[PDB]
């Protein structure tokens, strides 16, 4: 039975370069629109 | 050279983010840490004394274990590696009344491959519009109006830009996208385009922290963590953000069948990072005591502003993001 995961509340995005491990982008999404 | 300053830059990244978050209760935050790090590292090339040491330490570097040279070579190797699509670049906009020291020009060319563009800052309205035009092109239209005309004057402006286009290895289903409730808080609910995919995804319900997370790749080297803290637990999770936590998450993540609902996101941050950088220890740079004596021979400079703009467009195909950091300097 599949896990249901809804990003319908404040969440965090972290974007990394796997090669250098750089933190490219960091987000706190309180309101996506 | 790959990972030499990962630990420092990521520490700086998390730190800056945590400070930014504490100084704004309810707003979206979006930043490019690597752009801020590269901008400030370049700026340190013109610094001396307490100003220099304080800035490099605030950027996460231990100066007793790695030289200034090693740090700049690391940023050079980073820059080479970046410059489906990723681009990163540095520019220096200079007043005609300012003769740069040769060794400074040599260093920014060597380590940061900076463009050097001679402008007339007497008309800030035109100068700022020109610099803005430059950043807009370099970020393929994503970052506009980086500088205001409201801003103070300047004699010298340093700019970093970053642009990134990632394609999900696992795209969302365009036919499944629909309006759903987004609970901003207990009382505030908005309508948002919510994407779906049902597939094998790296998932972890954290046992040590009140959150679940997934990890997703882009074609090529990019990867992304989406972290959903439990109702009202955002700040708890944020406080735990660290390289160590990412390592523990990375060990815990398991391929699982997940119905994954993630909204389309379009957000953009605009920051004056002065206050925050001072909270992080980087202070003398903004005062009359600033030591910029590696830039020119006989002018006393200080930083007036560090600005940062970042934009995120997230959809079913992937991510379109850009960032840019500006530092203005003027005569004290
Ligand atoms: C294996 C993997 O997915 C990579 C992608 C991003 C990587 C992390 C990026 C940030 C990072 C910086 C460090 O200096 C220590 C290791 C870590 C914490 C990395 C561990 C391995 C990760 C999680």
């Amino acid at each position: 039975k599949p896990i249901i995961l809804r990003f319908n509340q404040p969440f965090i995005i972290m974007i990394f370069d796997h090669f250098t491990w750089s933190s490219l982008f960091l987000a706190r999404v309180m309101n996506p629109v | 050279h790959h990972r030499g300053l990962a630990s420092a830059n990521v520490d700086f990244a998390f730190s800056l983010y945590k400070h930014l978050v504490a100084l704004s209760p309810k707003k979206n935050i979006f930043i490019s840490p690597v752009s801020i790090s590269m901008a400030l590292a370049m700026l340190s090339l013109g610094t001396c004394g307490h100003t220099r040491a304080q800035l490099l330490q605030g950027l996460g570097f231990n100066l007793t274990e790695r030289s200034e040279t090693e740090i700049h070579q690391g940023f050079q190797h980073l820059h080479q590696l970046f410059a489906l699509e990723m681009t990163m670049g540095n520019a220096l906009f200079l007043d005609g009344s300012l003769e740069l020291l040769e060794s400074f020009s040599a260093d920014i060319a060597h380590y940061y491959e900076s463009e050097v563009l001679a402008m007339n800052f007497q008309d800030w309205a035109t100068a700022s519009r020109q610099i803005n035009s430059y950043v807009k092109n370099k970020t393929q239209g994503k970052i506009v109006d980086l500088f205001s005309g409201l801003d103070s004057p300047a004699i010298l402006v340093l700019v970093n830009y970053i642009f990134f286009k990632g394609t999900w290895t696992q795209p969302f289903d365009l036919a499944s996208t629909r309006e759903e409730n987004f609970y901003v808080d207990e009382t505030t609910v908005v309508k948002v385009p919510m994407m779906l995919q049902s597939s094998t995804i790296s998932y972890l319900h954290d046992s040590e922290l009140p959150c679940q997370l997934v990890q997703m790749n882009y074609v090529g080297n990019g990867t992304v963590f989406f972290i959903l803290p439990d109702k009202g637990k955002m700040n708890t999770v944020i406080a735990a953000l660290s390289r160590d936590t990412i390592n523990r998450w990375s060990a815990g993540l398991t391929s699982s069948q997940v119905d994954l609902y993630i909204p389309k996101v379009t957000i953009s941050g605009v920051y004056d990072l002065g206050d925050v950088l001072e909270e992080m220890g980087i202070a003398d740079l903004f005062t009359n005591q600033a030591n910029f004596s590696r830039i020119t021979q006989d002018a006393q400079l200080k930083s007036s502003k560090v600005v940062h703009k970042a934009v995120l467009q997230l959809n079913e195909e992937g991510v379109d993001t850009a960032g840019s950091t500006g530092v203005t300097l003027n005569l004290t």
